[PDB]
């Protein structure tokens, strides 16, 4: 039951950080659709 | 030579562009109509053989 | 008001079709001479 546990400590753990990630995600889609109207040559090791 | 014609060759991406509609409408079939309130205008010219308009594409994501 | 003069036509639409064959020919032309030059564009797109 310990290894369950932790895995339940850790996955709520990772529910506080779920809506601070999802902010970063739609804040990330303004600087991405940003930067295309900004057109700014994507590098190739950019992360699509 | 080239060099700079090579890094200027890669332009990063492109949007679509060149595409075609055509139609058929009977003599009068308001086909002309339908195609002008398409872009907006009331209505264009009400002529003989092939005629020509537009559609103004807009997209904000793209913007 | 008459509007059959086409089908009136005493050579046939070949005189209506050339007449199309040159917006067809100069448009053409134009875009042409245009492409190349709109290449220079790429300029901005690369950066320093």
């Amino acid at each position: 039951t310990s290894d369950a546990v932790t895995f339940i400590t850790y996955v709520q753990s990772l529910k506080r950080k779920i809506k601070q990630f999802e902010k970063q995600v739609e804040l990330y889609r303004n600087g991405q659709r940003l930067l295309e109207k900004q057109r700014f040559q994507f590098p190739p090791s950019w992360l699509y | 030579s080239s060099i700079l014609s090579e890094v200027s060759t890669r332009a990063r991406s492109k949007l679509p562009s060149g595409k075609n509609i055509l139609v058929f409408g009977e003599d009068g079939s308001g086909k002309t109509t339908l195609m002008t309130k398409l872009q907006g205008a009331e209505h264009g010219k009400k002529g003989r053989g092939l005629e020509y308009l537009y559609l103004s594409v807009h997209d904000e994501d793209r913007d | 008001f008459y509007r059959n003069a086409l089908t009136r036509m005493p050579d046939g639409p070949v005189a209506l079709e050339e007449s199309y064959s040159a917006v067809m020919g100069i448009v053409s032309e134009v875009e042409q001479y245009v492409k190349v030059w709109l290449q220079y564009q790429c300029l901005w797109d690369m950066q320093a």
